[PDB]
RNA sequence: CACGCUUACAUCAGUAACUAAUAAUAUACUGAUAAUUAACAACCAAUAAACCAAAACAACACUAAAACGUUUAUUAAUUACAUUGUUAACCCAACACAGGAGUGCACCAAGGAAAGAUUAAAAGAAGUAAAAGGAACUCGGCAAACACAAACCCCGCCUG
RNA sequence: GUUUAAAAGAACCAACUCAUCUAUGUGGCAAAAUAGUGAGAAGACUUGUAGGUAGAGGUGAAAAGCCUAACGAGCCUGGU
RNA sequence: ACCAAAGCUAGCUCAACAUACUAAACAAAUACAAAAAUACACCAAAAUAAAAUAAAACAUUCACCUAACAUUAAAGUAUAGGAGAUAGAAAUUUUUAUCCUGACGC
């Protein structure tokens, strides 16, 4: 399968 | 906050150590 | 400013236009008639409380149609602001 | 080709699709509300 | 009722009082003394 | 491991206050008053609790019998679902079997 | 008036007539070039170019010809310490232009004092003889002056 | 995505969007188009003579106040309608039928500012 | 106009609204609570402008003037009697006028003191039977005035000048109301001789 | 006259301007109602002047001349507001005996809660507007729910409100032993 | 201009630090004060009847049979000035992102700057030129080229 | 624009729409891009706005494609 | 020597009692694209719980699972169950009024 894991972002308030 | 007397008073000890070890008396 | 006139500012085609095209044989005119339309009549301007401008509304009806008529006939002629008109 | 624009912005179908009478006119949208009443939502809908 | 360790300094003391003549980081950290002190008994 | 650098201000505890004082006094209650009240009735707390004992399931089956039908949603959901975790590993987990 | 419910109107209903107005309106200075027969209010939003004619014409009694309104749009960008966004109000900037060719022009309400002017002329010279008297000596190095000897 | 928190006003809208923005309607539309206004639906603000008017914004600073006394329906009715009821009773011509005469209005549709439906803004 | 304080704040002699108390401590901090005795408003007997005794500190034994008092900390504060002097000039080559500011102080370190022996008492409430409710001591048994401070505008009622848009007080103590059953509107309207003929057609309120 | 949103151009430099005292309820209702109504715009100029002055020194960076005037003309405006709907009250509940001038139903809307519906003024009857008829004051069965939830939120709030004071009511006993 | 973001726009003042992926200072940070003014745009009649005969310079036609309208009759409050949108260097992509973005005008009369300062190692990317040979390279003439032509099969009729 | 008695699902080639091949890029300008080179380009054409079809389903010139950056069956909440 | 470290409070948790249970604000505007005064209507709808799990698989079955009868016993008894896992009563019995409520909870 063509598996993909997605970036997860940070919290802006750090 | 941890609710203790007994580390309070050896770190006062220590503390008094500490100051003897930095300015020894005569 | 002129936008206290107020006037506004606005894009569209700048076109000078004499009432018929550069191809017509008829490129001067002679007499204009300009009817007043109904927001600026005598009773409106009165209760407007604009007794002065009865006379103003006239002058800048006139003004404005008489010039921009007589200069779409000059640059019709030829004359611009760098061939300034000669008659 | 390029992903992650998928939102394009416009005010009518934005309150066509989550505003207060798209919510309130149906029974399933009446209890969208009282949830984010209960949780104590600010904005309740767009 | 929540308890937590109090002597835990002291805990830590015991140990890394035997490491001060090390060299690198097991002179200061625990997680690497307590192997360096362990091998040096 | 920063253990705080002030002492803490000694508290004062008098072992002869009221209650200290008067604790447990009628818990022969029964034996030296010709038996009409068990200690039972001394007991202080939750009604399901006054005077009983069990396990943590014990209670939770207890709880929600008895004022089961005063508690909150919420309440009541979080002990339906303790009911059900712990009768589940009560009698399906562990080792002695 | 505003916060106020009006009479709904229907043919043959009587004048409405408002009696106390709750409109309070501002006379401000143009920020921009402004002819002289033209004045700037800052007007509540529920009054109409009507309601400040009449407004102007029967309480202050004054010649009106023109009027013409716009909302201003009042900022929502400045954060709070809780990254709140603070709104400044919006708020509606109406012009009248006179009618019998009266020429306004805004005063200036604050006129500076000469005496209150020399006065701080004064104090300013007191500030610098006692910065002067208290400077310390050079030629003494951070000696203390008080003592004698 | 948008924002949520902000107001929904008609600056944030479409050119479709046109929403007013608290003031009330004067008129209608006409045949051409155009805005037919209602002389009746403008309020007119009615201004008496300050001329004579002896009478300031602020008041002497020396000058006493009063207890608060909130003026009531009962102290109300004693000042205005107590003596002439208690008059006409001594004079044994009261009549419990017809009680117009003491200013009591028995509907309120006939006059023209009425009080429950409140047909004058101020 | 009122400001709004946070429930943790804390008063530090200074207006809540003032730049001083906005530096102190801006918008954003929440300090540790101090325990302040309750005292109602029923058993408050220190006011301002009455003549007390410090009982601790430097200067102990001494009887001073109240000049301010704060409700919210049981803070009470006398004019030069517990004080720390303090510089208010300040400037980058310049300093002087250094004065002498007062320390507030708790009202079970000051108590009221009698006009009649100059002597510190215990002031109770009680009721006497004309109506008043005075403070009376209970040490020697003698009843304490009221002392009436000047307000904070600084104004005196007994030298005042009316100015150009002030009425004077026959004209604010002038009565003309006449209580008829009309409304003002009604008032003004048969006062200006408006008339006015139709009436209003059927409006339906739901 | 539009002078009149100005001071008198001697008072234009002044630092200082002092006033008279505001208006109280007393004083307002010793007058009678042609008093009111002038005096009603006669603060009104003042206001309207004060608020130019307001305006006029934020635009100056200037602090405004004694801004207590602004203080004062706002709550002498808002006595004579006061007792004109005092009178008004009391005409009304004379008159017709409601208590409020607008007339309203106690409703219950779609969300369970009880609200104070007012009423609109329609040229048309309750039947026959479209706008009115798509409203629904009631609750559906799955609103009740919510009810209850927010009953309990409620006494929540209010039982851990109370063990808070009983909380502070005790540490400030403990730490003031002065019984 | 439309859609979208809402003051990020304008004036003055400051930038030790915070934003600009660095400075200078400032349309992008901070504070105060001001602003977008209607003629353009939005909201801006129903009830019956006469009405088959396309738009494409529309003369007249083709097929795929085609949006866009007047007149007549009955009622349409009638009386200046109603309300709302008017800034921007901007929108959607975590960003002051080499990406994605409808329409009318012109290809400059308007917009901007590839290089922070040096040296001219290797390797890497882009380009230009090259003796003699001209596919001998390579899975394949991939890429490149002063060439930019002619044929033979397999599979799909073809456009899609 | 050019060739055509042609607006011929004709031809050359712009705007525009796709994405054949190669080289960079591979925590990059970019969670699919840049440069060169390509295919269509009056049509079964591109495209703006607004609405509809909702997961035991929708839609599909069947790739088991697409249905808010992971779809042999979306995501969130609850069962948990 | 920097970076740093330590406070004791804000408040929460579990119960008892309890009036008897959708707090306060509701001037105007708020189910037109919510907070937009103002026109001849349409308004409302119900049809079982399921499965994850256990039976070491999985098909009949699988306590609680947002429906009041509480407590002491009968009794985990009679019974119901691929008679397996498990489920599970009743007849009949006991239950003395109020304060003494706070915390070996953070
Ligand atoms: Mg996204
Ligand atoms: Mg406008
Ligand atoms: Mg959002
Ligand atoms: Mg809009
Ligand atoms: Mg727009
Ligand atoms: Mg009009
Ligand atoms: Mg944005
Ligand atoms: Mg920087
Ligand atoms: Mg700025
Ligand atoms: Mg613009
Ligand atoms: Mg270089
Ligand atoms: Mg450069
Ligand atoms: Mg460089
Ligand atoms: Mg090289
Ligand atoms: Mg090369
Ligand atoms: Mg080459
Ligand atoms: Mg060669
Ligand atoms: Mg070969
Ligand atoms: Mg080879
Ligand atoms: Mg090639
Ligand atoms: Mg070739
Ligand atoms: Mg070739
Ligand atoms: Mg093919
Ligand atoms: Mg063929
Ligand atoms: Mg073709
Ligand atoms: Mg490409
Ligand atoms: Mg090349
Ligand atoms: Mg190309
Ligand atoms: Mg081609
Ligand atoms: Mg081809
Ligand atoms: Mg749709
Ligand atoms: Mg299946
Ligand atoms: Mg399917
Ligand atoms: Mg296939
Ligand atoms: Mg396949
Ligand atoms: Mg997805
Ligand atoms: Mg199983
Ligand atoms: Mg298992
Ligand atoms: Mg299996
Ligand atoms: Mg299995
Ligand atoms: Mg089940
Ligand atoms: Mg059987
Ligand atoms: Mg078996």
């Amino acid at each position: 399968k063509k598996r993909f894991t997605p970036p997860t972002y940070q919290p802006k308030y750090k | 906050a941890k609710k203790g007397f007994r580390a309070a008073y050896r770190f006062q000890k220590e503390l008094e150590r500490w100051r003897l070890l930095r300015c020894p008396p005569p | 400013k002129p936008d206290k006139l107020p006037l506004f500012k606005r894009q569209y085609e700048n076109t000078i236009f004499i009432g018929s095209k550069t191809a017509d044989p008829l490129c001067y005119g002679h007499t204009q008639f300009h009817l007043l339309p109904d927001k600026l009549k005598r009773e409106k301007l009165l209760k407007q409380n604009c007794a002065d401008q009865i006379e103003v509304v006239f002058r800048a009806n006139a003004i404005a149609s008489l010039f921009a008529w007589t200069g779409a006939q000059a640059m019709y002629q030829g004359f611009w602001s760098e061939a300034d008109v000669t008659r | 080709k390029a992903r992650g624009n998928e939102y394009q912005p416009s005010n009518i179908k934005r309150k066509h699709k989550h505003g207060w009478v798209r919510r309130l006119r149906t029974p399933t949208g009446v209890q969208v509300i009282l949830r984010r009443m209960h949780k104590g939502r600010k904005s309740l809908s767009h | 009722l929540r308890s937590r360790v109090t002597d835990r300094y002291w805990r830590v003391q015991e140990v890394l009082k035997h490491a001060r003549h090390f060299r690198g980081r097991k002179n200061r950290c625990y997680r690497l003394a307590v192997r360096a002190v362990t091998r040096a008994f | 491991f920063h253990v705080r650098v002030t002492l803490p201000p000694r508290k004062v505890v008098d072992r002869w206050n009221e209650k200290r004082a008067m604790f447990g006094v009628y818990d022969n209650i029964g034996i030296l008053g010709n038996f009409e009240k068990h200690p039972k009735e001394l007991i202080k707390g939750p009604i399901w609790l006054r005077g009983w004992k069990g396990n943590e399931l014990q209670r939770c089956i207890r709880k929600k019998r008895m004022v089961g039908n005063r508690m909150f949603i919420d309440d009541l959901h979080n002990l339906n679902k303790r009911i059900s975790y712990l009768y589940k590993h009560f009698n399906r987990h562990g080792k002695y079997r | 008036a505003r916060n106020v419910l009006y009479p709904l109107y229907q043919l043959g209903n009587p004048q409405l007539r408002v009696f106390r107005t709750n409109f309070f309106i501002q006379l401000v200075r143009p920020g921009t070039a402004q002819p002289e027969d033209t004045v700037q209010f800052r007007i509540p939003m529920e009054m109409t170019r009507v309601d400040l004619r009449n407004y102007l014409e029967r309480i202050y009694n004054v010649p009106v010809a023109a009027v013409r309104t716009r909302v201003q749009y009042g900022s929502n960008r400045r954060r709070d310490h809780r990254n709140i966004r603070i709104k400044k109000p919006d708020y509606k900037v109406a012009y009248v232009q006179l009618a019998l060719g009266q020429t306004f022009t805004f005063p200036d309400l604050f006129p500076e004092r000469k005496g209150a002017s020399v006065d701080v002329d004064v104090r300013d010279q007191v500030l610098e003889d006692q910065r002067q008297k208290h400077s310390p000596d050079p030629r003494r190095g951070g000696v203390p002056g008080w003592f004698g000897l | 995505g948008a924002d949520r928190m902000s107001k929904w006003t008609s600056k944030r809208g479409p050119r479709t969007f046109c929403k007013g923005r608290g003031a009330k309607g004067t008129g209608f539309h006409g045949r051409d188009g155009k805005f037919v206004q209602i002389k009746e639906m403008i309020p007119e603000l009615v201004v008496p003579e300050l001329a004579g008017f002896k009478l300031k914004p602020y008041v002497n600073y020396r000058a006493p106040e009063g207890t608060d006394t909130p003026l009531t329906a009962k102290q109300l009715f004693l000042e205005t309608a107590a003596p002439a009821i208690e008059k006409d009773f001594k004079a044994g011509t009261f009549d419990p039928e017809h009680l117009e005469k003491y200013g009591f209005e028995p509907t309120q549709e006939g006059k023209l500012f009425q009080l429950y439906p409140k047909n004058f803004p101020r | 106009s009122k400001v709004t304080l946070p429930p943790n704040y804390r008063y530090g002699m200074s207006r809540p609204g003032s730049l001083s108390d906005k530096r102190k401590n801006p918008p954003g901090t929440r300090r540790r609570r101090v325990p302040v005795e309750p005292i109602s408003d029923e058993d408050w007997h220190l006011f301002c402008g009455d003549k007390v005794e410090i009982l601790e500190g430097k200067d102990a034994g001494k009887q001073g003037k109240v000049v301010q008092v704060i409700r919210q900390r049981n803070w009470v504060v006398v004019e030069g009697l517990n004080t720390h002097y303090r510089y208010v000039g300040k400037t980058v080559d310049y300093r002087g006028t250094m004065i002498p500011s007062e320390a507030p102080l708790l009202h079970n370190q000051v108590k009221l003191v009698d006009p009649t022996d100059r002597k510190p008492t215990d002031v109770e409430w009680r009721f006497t039977e004309a109506g008043e409710r005075v403070r009376v001591s209970t040490r020697s048994g003698r009843i304490i005035p009221k002392p009436e401070f000047p307000r904070a505008d600084g104004i005196v009622p007994e030298t005042w000048i009316d100015g150009p848009k002030d009425t004077s007080v026959e004209d604010a103590l002038e009565k003309t109301y006449v209580p008829r059953l009309k409304t003002l509107e009604e008032e003004v309207m048969e006062a200006m001789g408006i008339q006015e003929t139709r009436r209003h057609k059927k409006v339906y309120w739901y | 006259g539009l002078e009149e949103f100005f001071d008198d151009p001697k008072n234009w430099g002044e630092e200082k301007v002092k006033s008279g005292a505001s208006w109280t309820c007393q004083q307002l209702r010793n007058k009678s109602n042609e008093d009111l109504h002038k005096l009603w715009y006669v603060l009104l100029k003042e206001r309207n002047m004060l608020l130019t002055l307001e305006q006029e020194a934020k635009r100056q960076r200037l602090p405004m001349p004694s801004p207590e005037r602004l203080e004062k003309v706002v709550d002498s405006m808002d006595a004579l507001d006061k007792v004109v709907q005092e009178r008004e009250d009391a005409l009304r509940l004379l008159q017709t005996g409601q208590e409020k001038a607008r007339p309203g139903a106690w409703r219950r809307d779609i969300f369970g809660r009880i609200i104070w519906h007012k009423f609109k003024q329609w040229p048309i009857p309750w039947y026959l507007n479209k706008k009115y008829n798509r409203k629904r004051f009631f609750a559906m069965p799955y609103v009740e729910r919510f009810v209850r939830m927010r009953i309990e939120k409620q006494a929540r709030i209010k039982a851990r409100k109370r063990s808070l004071e009983r909380k502070k009511e005790k540490f400030l006993q403990e730490k003031f032993p002065h019984l």
